[PDB]
């Protein structure tokens, strides 16, 4: 009705309704789970959408990425926006360790990221950012922390979040029992139990082609490292297993 | 990009055939003299 | 982009439509009246009635002096008229610094035409709604007068006239005008004039103001009207 | 508005803004040339109020440089502002030079121009299309002819503003090769005059010779429009 | 319907136009199809033809040493990548002395997509890539035009791309771990199919590289052998 | 960084014409006439809740920052009084804007900041000082901005005999009376003993100050 | 590198201006000091704002600056500027960039133009 | 209404589709790439009796050794040769050798195609017909306004271009000598001229193998190859 | 047409962009009240995540929800409105706080801080070229005189001084309220204001609310002559004054 | 993408600015008169909340020594126009050491106004300044509105009901009135358009003397001469 043209332009009733087109487009685009353990953090990135493709290498569109090798960052948006915000990510660690020579501190980041998402959102000619970019480290002392940006510039400290397709079918399974207590190598199985269950796309054969990880807990000594596919398959043949009873 | 411009400036981090370089010395017009006084094989 | 006026637009046809609005912006506003006489160049004008609570002591609205040789006067909106009264005397003061001379007229007013244009074809801002009646002397051409628009035309005239009811004013000034005319003669053609374009016989003293450019012993001195002076022509034109 | 595209193409392949600079053109004043030998009659409509107006600062023939010599139609003070450029230009070309501007450079660098206001952003069409006259470098008389497109090419005679067509077909009828300078002019006068009022004061014709653009003086033309007259009937 | 009037506006969907109209316009383009094994990636493709009075236009573009790619759409935009593909690649062999890793190839072309399609006053461009080597591995990639690289074993582009698509499903398997002239066999079998039209030596743009041969054309004799082998 | 160019070009600033030809003329070797160096004895002292200057002239040193801040300057007269011209109106502006009593310690940031920029070219030595919301304050600002809260400070080119003086005889909790002596036993001493006019005194009271220009 | 680029353009010497001594080599002296007076102050400023605070404060202050900066007149008529005041936060301040003046020659008003803008 | 770059439903854009649309409305110009040369002709489309016919010419010399032929927009055409004559000059200038033809239709292409951010406005509605000889013998370019540029073996340009194309794929032949070129060019453009081939009413330019250079033909010349016509 | 889109006057005036800013700050309904007492200047808001697609969750550390921010160390804010834009004018004030440290060599006062913040909303309303920021923010300080102020604005940039105000939803009949408050503070040592204060404000959320508001949902700050220094309030002690209320 | 929003409509008008204009019909009173000893400007503030600090609500503000200035419209814009007004007199200052004469910043506001009224994308402004002071030259006071122009006015008043407030004063001023006479006509006028009580705290009064600073009277000044 004209004023939903421009993301510059305000609503009539105070609600810019380009904002919600970005969250619809989300909605409708790639999930990805995240949340805390003991040991560390685990997040979990499905592509289901490629289900129809079958013409993917195994295992080679990877959608979590790394800073300084100790901060995860992932997303759930269009693949080219999500890329430009990570490669941000990275141009503030390394102008933050130029210029102070300490690591950049994860609230810094998040911060700066948020108002940056948000510096698109006030103008008229450039095309505002879509993408829901989730952040997250462990530290032994502070446990963890996960952040979560949305497209309008909203940052959130998050012990848990899902964003995505079913976000709120795989939000519910999460909170049936607390995961602070569960440790990082134990969360896989319910991982990919919820993934199988929630997702109606993702059948048995699917489970390992279309799914990526990565943790920081103590075993890796507080640091980024993907799960090796010898982990990965115990569990996928014990939640296949339970879930076919 | 205007994303590493600004990257560029901030971290104090800074060619065609047809184009010509000169010195940032603080006279350029007589450098190659100043030059001819260090040595004279180069010129 | 939506949102665009699209002022340096061509009309169907083969106009520039806001061009066209900013004459008739023109055409509703104050008569300003403009003659040559064998003693000078006079330059009349009808003072709009805001309030009788305005200053009427040296607050001529209308005419303006550029610099020591050149004056003005306008028949549109003041606020662009400032603006551009102010860049002609930036121009006239920048051509006596450069040259050393008198600014001849002609070339102020193909200058003041140059911004107009400008703002007529360069860019997307709106032109600029005034028009002028520069005139003046210098000892190329003797005493001259000019007439710009809008649109960046100009053309000399030996009388003329712009505001509302333009065209009584140029018939008038068609029927009593003569080259071999006195300073006093213009002048009461001016009232005249002026006073057949408001459509009252007796002019209103307050309601009117004159200004003229004598060029005695070898020495340009401008001077304008104030009360007295008008009611006394006023008072010699009723009786003659 | 700055770095916007004014002229755009038409869903037909035509640029609309030009279509309109082109009858802006056609709505303007007329203006006669004529070439032969070593020289070129130069006329154009002149409107004035009587008894108002002045007649001498309405200047049509203007001489750009040395040689070289332009007349117009449509829009003044595009014309104006064209001029100044193309002044200047002759004098950056004769100051590289140090010989005098040819017509077939002026011409194409008004070409140029006009071209440029063409395919700029927030720039619009000249609302004029100007003919130039002048010499070549091999000294040898020719008239070019500009538009608002940006077209151009070698004329003979030619015309431009209201009701060009019609003299166009007359001078296209009536025109011969080496020509006097008296029947030169009384070829313009009368071109001008089949799309104009029988008058004096509607032309301004002058003579460009190579020592300058002389103005014919009144009383030649009076005596010629009394002669047209005279013939008319 | 409304929103398609600019590259800064989402439907109530959420859901841009420009960017689909340009996937369009590489739907639009000429078949192309590439495979590869252990060590070699074959990259063969139709050659478009206007008329017979015309040869062919030709679509293969070598960038760099065990670098070289297939345009599927407008030309003048495969011209502006391929010439900035061509200057990173050489400068990166200046200044470092040594071959560029293809993934940061690939991002930096993705992300000039990403530039491209972001501001307003700008157009995404109308084609897609195999940004293809030999980067001590065989790899495929592709560019879309919204900001995004994928990687396959092998990828078609418009025309009859079902055919191609299906026929690479259906033999995905002997692919790998296959000789050369069985790989070179099977991709000129899938362009082929692509045709339902006849390869020929002017249409057909069958290229080689992997271990110890860099990227250069099959010659003619070569060409005209292989589609014999095909034939028969 | 195309604005700042649209500034630089829209807004003036100094202008640099006529450097060649200086040039050429220094090399040829001819003598231009000096500038005026109006460098003398000049004081200022942190006495009982308000800051005494001081110098000496006709050319009155003491020139007007606030009401509640004076200052005296000693180098090329030109310099100092244009600077100074500069801070009063800077700290009225301030004031106006911001409707605030004026600080000391903003006139000693600008000048440092403003005198920094000009690496030793500006000939510009100032004694400001005042009574703001901390109380008197009384600085030193030299031609390299390097500002200093000292309790008193005596420059000039006779400043050594006054520094001497208010060394020998200067004590805390002083009268004004006894400030206004001490003034004049540095800069009356200074005027004759190094190589003139009349002494200046003010006293910068918090409001309602006072000037004594035929002070002695 | 430097010294702008040679392209053939065949139009050096021009009828409005003389070339200068160092013509793009900008040799150290007062007048280029005077020059880079303000570029490097906001240099410096944008520096400290988009280290502490981060970058995306950089960007939205230059885009602030541009935009502002566009709003103003054709080149001629000088502009007031006083949103870039604003934005810049150099209304409270009098410096020497306002206050003196430079007279100023020998182009037309359309050239101008084109100098600016690039038409 | 709509931006100069926004792709149309079937992902074309708006301002090229028109452009493409504007090269149409032209003079005929017809090019027989042949292994001795290149025979690049046009129409001389005279307006009236009155024009010089000097100053008028479609035949263009962006070098010494290429030859061209232009219609649609005829200022925009000639802003076009001009760039390209002088970076093929430039090319010169750097590099010893004459630049070759590809390489300067590619400086055409991406001059024609520069109307997008990726300065000028809207695009070249111009389509030219490069021609020229080089080390690897003659070749015949074509440039559309959508970039698409391609080689022909023999091409026409211009309105009423169908037929030509047509006669051209009709009577074409491979190992096609010069002369034989020649008359098959006028014959073409016989058959597509509305009036009679006159010998002042046209204009042919050769780039032969062994000269290399642009040699326009004279009166004499064009009245000779007229003549040698068959019936 | 096009007059309610960009910052047009429209006609009768009446800006619309401005209102419409308004309004969309009135629906994030985040109720945070500020008052001023002597020798102390209490702000208390919500720890409520301001209304809009998404929804709260239980995995969620509600401590990280907050609305009340710090300019630079003794001049605190509280904007309530969109999620970026509040963060964004802390920024914004934070520059222009670092801009006055820098150039006149003292801290910023809460009076001009206002009057800079309102000058850079007023260029945001005036050029419709970029989006007005839809919060309002609520600016308190100690002056160089060791005086409290208290200060709001508004999108439309209408700095004003203030002793007792709230922003958000509901916020027409609420300024009755607090005055009615200042009534029973018309009828002591630092201590005992700041406590007075402190109840007073707490009690003025209570009532205005309009519910029992438990520890985990109120932060609550207060810069006062014995510290100066912003602040937050522990939760045991806000729980403790909640008990002493009641 | 510059283009100017204030568009000449058709058959004139400059539609634009006069939007703007009913913006200052819809604005609270603010007149002024020019005295035979001094000048004399003086406005209706509001109570909107009765929490509001009643100082910190400046209308009548000061630019110079003998320069004040009020208005009617959004407070934005007085805010900024009056920054620009002191630059202005503090950029003359350093020019010429001198005062800055009303009628040079009234011109140099009116071109500002123009200026932002004919700039590319952005709107006019909203509100009618009402300039006063006092130089070698006399008297002055003058009013910019938001097309720019500038009246020499000596008694003239803007904001709602202005037509009324202004044949009010006409009916009850004369060119030679004394300072007090010329406030208690000033204080008549605001009560006759007020729509309610007048009292303390509801009007601000400025006056510049002859010879003295520009001065706003203080809350009791304006009690003792509301008496």
């Amino acid at each position: 009705a004209g004023y939903d043209l421009s993301v510059s332009t305000f609503s009539p009733d105070g609600r810019l309704y380009q904002v919600e087109y970005i969250y619809k487009s989300i909605n409708n685009n790639n999930t990805a789970l995240c949340l805390e353990c003991k040991d560390g953090i685990i997040c979990c990135c499905i592509n289901s959408n490629m289900d129809k493709n079958k013409m993917i290498k195994k295992n080679s569109y990877n959608r979590i990425y790394h800073v300084n090798n100790n901060i995860i960052i992932t997303y759930s948006g269009f693949d080219g926006d999500a890329r430009n915000i990570i490669d941000r990510a990275r141009s503030e660690a390394n102008t933050y360790y130029y210029n102070f020579h300490t690591n950049i501190p994860l609230h810094i980041l998040v911060n700066r990221i948020s108002l940056y998402i948000h510096a698109y959102t006030l103008y008229w000619h450039m095309r505002p950012f879509a993408a829901s970019i989730i952040i997250s480290s462990f530290n032994e002392k502070d446990k963890g922390d996960i952040y979560c940006i949305e497209p309008n510039g909203a940052c959130y400290k998050y012990s848990g979040i899902v964003i995505g397709k079913n976000k709120e079918m795989f939000k519910t399974e999460i909170e049936k029992k607390d995961y602070k207590d569960i440790n990082v190598r134990d969360a896989i199985e319910d991982i990919y139990k919820f993934i199988l269950t929630s997702d109606d796309h993702m059948n048995k054969n699917n489970l390992q082609n279309l799914v990526n990880f990565s943790w920081i807990c103590k075993e890796s000594s507080y640091e980024f490292q993907n799960i090796h596919e010898e982990i990965l398959t115990p569990a996928l043949n014990k939640a296949v297993e339970y879930i076919e009873k | 990009s205007f994303m590493n411009e600004i990257d560029n400036l901030i971290n104090d981090v800074e060619n065609d055939e047809l184009e010509f370089c000169v010195a940032p010395v603080n006279v350029p017009r007589n450098f190659i003299k100043y030059a001819q006084t260090q040595n004279k094989k180069l010129f | 982009r939506r949102y665009d006026s699209r002022t340096t637009t061509f009309s169907p046809e083969g106009r520039l439509y806001q061009v066209e609005y900013a004459l008739e912006a023109i055409n509703n506003a104050s008569i300003t009246i403009g003659l040559i006489t064998k003693d000078g160049v006079i330059l009349g004008a009808d003072k709009v009635f805001i309030s009788k609570l305005i200053d009427k002591a040296n607050n001529y609205e209308k005419i303006y002096k550029i610099d020591k040789h050149i004056f003005c006067g306008v028949a549109g909106l003041n606020a662009d008229a400032n603006i551009l009264i102010n860049q002609s005397r930036l121009y006239a003061q920048r051509y006596l610094y450069n040259y050393n001379e008198v600014q001849p007229v002609s070339q102020l007013v193909v200058q003041i035409c140059d911004i107009k244009q400008s703002y007529t074809q360069y860019g997307g801002l709106r032109p600029y709604g005034v028009s002028f009646l520069i005139g003046g002397y210098d000892t190329k051409d003797g005493y001259q007068l000019y007439h710009t628009d809008p649109s960046g035309n100009y053309s000399g005239w030996f009388a003329t006239a712009i505001g509302t009811n333009n065209l009584t004013a140029s018939s008038v000034l068609k029927q009593e005008w003569k080259n071999d005319m006195t300073l006093e003669e213009g002048l009461l053609l001016a009232l005249k004039t002026l006073a057949k374009s408001t459509d009252t016989e007796i002019p209103k003293s307050e309601k009117i103001e004159l200004a003229y450019l004598t060029n005695k012993d070898g020495e340009v001195y401008q001077k304008y009207l104030t009360e007295k002076e008008i009611e006394e022509l006023i008072k010699l034109y009723t009786q003659k | 508005s700055y770095d916007r595209a004014i002229t755009v193409f038409s869903p037909d392949g035509h640029l609309l803004q030009v279509e309109h600079a082109l009858e802006a053109v056609k709505k303007g004043g007329c203006a006669v040339a004529i070439k032969s030998s070593n020289f070129a009659v130069l006329a154009v409509e002149k409107k004035n109020i009587p008894k108002l107006q002045n007649p001498k600062t309405t200047e049509k023939l203007i001489k750009l440089d040395e040689h070289n010599c332009l007349a117009f139609a449509g829009l003044n003070a595009d014309a104006r502002v064209l001029v100044n450029k193309t002044r200047l230009e002759c004098q950056r070309y004769y100051l590289n030079m140090d010989e005098p501007a040819p017509v077939d450079y002026i011409a194409k660098y008004v070409a140029k121009v006009q071209q440029k206001f063409t395919h700029r952003g927030g720039v619009r069409p000249f609302g004029i299309a100007t003919l130039i006259a002048g010499f070549k470098n091999n000294k040898e008389i020719c008239i070019y002819q500009t538009e608002p497109s940006g077209i151009y090419a070698a004329w003979k005679a030619q015309a431009i503003g209201k009701n060009a067509k019609i003299v166009q077909e007359f001078l296209e009828k009536n025109y011969q090769e080496n020509m006097e300078q008296k029947d030169c002019i009384f070829l313009a006068l009368k071109a001008i005059f089949e799309v104009v009022e029988l008058s004096s004061k509607n032309v301004e014709v002058a003579l460009l010779t190579e020592k300058d653009l002389t103005f014919i003086e009144e009383q030649e033309i009076n005596s010629m429009v009394e002669l047209i007259d005279q013939e008319r009937t | 319907n409304l929103y398609d009037t600019d590259n800064i506006i989402y439907s109530p969907e959420g859901r841009l136009y420009q960017v689909e109209y340009a996937s369009e316009a590489i739907k639009q383009g000429t078949c192309a199809v590439a495979i590869k094994s252990k060590d070699y990636v074959v990259v063969s493709g139709l050659k478009k033809c206007i008329s017979k009075l015309s040869f062919p236009q030709e679509k293969i573009f070598k960038i760099d040493d065990y670098i070289g790619i297939s345009m599927s759409g407008i030309t003048s935009d495969a011209k502006v990548l391929t010439k900035f593909m061509q200057n990173e690649c050489l400068s990166h062999k200046f200044l470092y002395n040594e071959n560029i890793n293809i993934e940061s190839l690939v991002r930096s072309v993705a992300d000039k997509y990403q530039k491209n399609t972001q501001k307003s006053s700008k157009r995404a461009f109308g084609v897609g890539l195999m940004i293809a080597a030999y980067h001590n591995e065989p790899c495929i990639f592709e560019t879309r035009p919204n900001g995004s690289y994928f990687e396959y074993d092998a990828l078609s582009f418009g025309a009859r791309s079902h055919a191609s698509k299906t026929y690479l499903e259906k033999n995905l398997h002997l692919f790998e771990e296959c000789s050369l002239e069985e790989l070179i066999l099977h991709c000129l079998k899938a362009l082929k199919c692509s045709l339902s039209s006849e390869l020929t030596i002017s249409n057909t743009a069958l290229a080689v590289v992997g271990k110890n041969h860099p990227w250069q054309e099959i010659s003619s004799l070569q060409l005209e052998e292989y589609l014999s082998k095909v034939k028969m | 960084l195309e604005y700042i160019n649209i500034l630089k070009e829209e807004n003036g600033g100094y202008n640099f014409d006529n450097l060649k030809r200086n040039e050429i003329l220094k090399e040829k070797g001819v003598k231009f006439p000096q500038f005026r160096k109006t460098g003398t004895t000049i004081c200022g002292l942190v006495c009982q809740n308000a800051v005494i200057l001081g110098a000496d002239t006709n050319c009155s040193k003491l020139h007007y920052i606030s009401k509640n801040i004076w200052c005296a300057g000693a180098g090329v007269a030109g310099d100092l009084e244009h600077t100074t011209l500069w801070l009063q109106h800077n700290v009225e502006l301030h004031r106006l804007n911001t409707n605030t009593q004026p600080r000391v310690s903003m006139c000693v940031s600008r000048l440092t900041q403003e005198l920094f920029k000009y690496q030793g070219y500006k000939v510009c030595a100032i004694v400001l000082g005042g009574v703001d919301v901390n109380g008197p304050q009384l600085y030193g600002i030299h031609p390299h901005g390097s500002s200093c809260l000292l309790p008193f400070t005596a420059l000039g080119s006779g400043s050594l005999n006054a520094m001497a003086v208010l060394e020998a005889k200067y004590r805390d909790n002083m009268t004004i009376e006894e400030g206004k002596n001490l003034v004049c036993e540095a800069i009356c001493a200074g005027i004759f003993n190094d190589l003139g006019g009349n002494v200046d005194i003010c006293v910068i009271t918090k409001d309602s100050y006072q000037h004594i220009r035929p002070y002695k | 590198n430097y010294l702008e680029k040679l392209n053939f353009d065949f139009k050096v010497k021009d009828v409005v201006s003389i070339r200068d001594i160092n013509l793009e080599g900008k040799e150290k002296n007062i007048e280029t000091f005077h020059d880079t007076i303000l570029l490097n102050e906001e240099k410096n400023f944008l520096k400290r704002t988009g280290l502490i605070y981060g970058s995306q404060e950089v960007y939205k202050n230059i885009l602030d600056r541009e935009i502002v900066s566009l709003s103003r007149r054709l080149p001629g008529i000088k502009s007031s500027l006083l949103s870039l005041d604003i934005v810049r936060n150099t209304i409270d301040r009098i410096d020497s960039y306002e206050y003196m003046e430079k007279i100023d020659p020998l182009e037309p008003l359309s050239e101008i133009i084109e100098k600016k803008m690039n038409i | 209404d709509r931006g100069v770059n926004t792709f149309s439903p079937e992902g074309r854009l708006f301002q090229v589709e028109y452009a493409l649309g504007a090269i149409k409305l032209g003079s005929t110009a017809v090019g027989i790439c042949v292994n001795d040369g290149v025979i690049l002709a046009s129409e001389r489309r005279i307006s009236s009796t009155l024009i010089e016919k000097d100053s008028v010419e479609k035949l263009l010399s962006i070098d010494d050794h290429i030859g061209c032929a232009m219609s649609g927009l005829m200022a925009d055409a000639r802003t076009l040769i001009d760039y390209a004559r002088v970076e093929c000059n430039h090319y010169k200038f750097i590099y010893n050798e004459n630049i070759n033809i590809k390489s300067c239709v590619e400086l055409i292409s991406e001059l024609a195609l520069d109307f997008s951010n990726l300065i000028m406005s809207r695009p070249f509605g111009v389509a030219l017909l490069i021609g020229g000889v080089d080390k690897n013998g003659p070749c015949l370019w074509y440039t559309e306004p959508s970039g698409t540029n391609t080689r022909f073996s023999a091409a026409s340009i211009g309105s009423a271009q169908e037929g030509a194309e047509l006669l051209l794929q009709e009577n074409y032949k491979k190992d096609m000598t010069f002369e034989q070129a020649e008359i098959l060019a006028l014959t073409v453009l016989r058959q597509v001229m509305e009036d009679k081939l006159s010998t002042s009413n046209v204009e042919i330019c050769a780039i032969k193998k062994s000269d290399q250079t642009f040699y326009k033909y004279n009166t004499d010349d064009i009245s000779r190859i007229i003549d040698v016509l068959p019936s | 047409m096009y007059d309610r889109h960009l910052t047009i006057f429209s006609p009768d005036g009446n800006l619309y962009q401005i209102e419409y800013a308004i309004k969309a700050v009135k629906n994030t309904n985040i109720t945070s009240v500020g008052v001023k007492g002597e020798n102390c200047a209490v702000i208390i808001s919500q720890k409520k995540m301001a209304t809009q697609y998404i929804s709260q969750d239980k995995l969620l550390d509600y401590n990280n929800i907050t609305n009340i921010y710090n300019i630079t160390d003794e001049i605190g804010c509280s904007m309530v409105g969109m999620p970026g834009d509040c963060l964004s004018m802390v920024y914004k004030a934070r520059s222009e706080a670092s801009e006055f440290l820098y150039s006149n060599g003292y801290n910023v006062n809460a009076e001009t801080l206002c009057r800079n913040i309102c000058d850079k909303i007023q260029v945001y309303t005036q050029h419709a070229y970029m989006r007005l920021h839809a919060c309002s923010g609520m600016i308190i300080g100690i002056d160089e005189n060791n005086k409290p102020e208290l200060f709001k604005f508004d999108p439309s940039g209408f700095c004003a001084g203030y002793r007792a105000c709230v922003i958000g939803n509901k916020e027409q009949e609420s300024i009755s309220v607090l005055e009615r408050l200042l009534e029973k503070r018309k009828k002591e040592t630092i201590d005992e204001d700041i406590r007075n204060t402190t109840i007073l404000a707490i009690e003025a959320l209570q009532t205005i609310l309009a519910f029992d508001l438990k520890a985990s949902e109120i932060e609550v700050a207060i810069v006062s002559t014995k510290n100066r220094n912003f602040t937050q309030i522990s939760e045991k002690e806000i729980d403790n004054y909640l008990t002493y209320i009641a | 993408y510059s283009f100017s929003l204030t568009t000449f409509s058709p058959t004139g008008k400059l539609v634009q600015i006069e939007y703007a204009l009913n913006r200052v019909s819809s604005s609270s009173p603010a007149l002024g008169i020019r005295a035979k000893n001094g000048v004399i400007i003086a406005t209706e503030k509001k109570s909107p909340n009765e929490l509001i600090e009643e100082n910190s609500i400046f209308k009548i503000q000061q630019i110079s020594e003998h320069i004040g200035i009020v208005y009617a419209g959004m407070p934005g814009d007085f805010r900024v126009l009056l920054k620009r007004a002191r630059k202005e007199a503090i950029r003359y200052s350093l020019q010429y050491g001198s005062e800055i004469l009303v009628k040079e910043l009234v011109k140099i506001i009116a071109s500002i106004v123009q200026e932002f009224t004919q700039t590319g994308g952005v709107r006019p402004f909203g509100l009618s300044l009402l300039i006063c002071g006092v130089d070698v030259y006399g008297y002055h006071l003058y009013q910019i509105d938001p097309s720019g122009c500038y009246f020499n006015w000596m008694a003239t008043c803007v904001g709602k009901d202005y037509q009324n407030n202004m044949s009010f004063l006409e009916k009850r001023y004369n060119k030679d009135i004394e300072i007090e006479d010329a406030i208690h006509t000033a204080i008549l006028t605001l009560k006759e358009s007020y729509e309610g009580v007048l009292n303390e705290k509801n009007i601000e009064i400025g006056v510049a003397y002859d010879n003295k600073p520009f001065k706003i009277l203080t809350q009791n000044e304006i009690k003792d001469y509301l008496i």
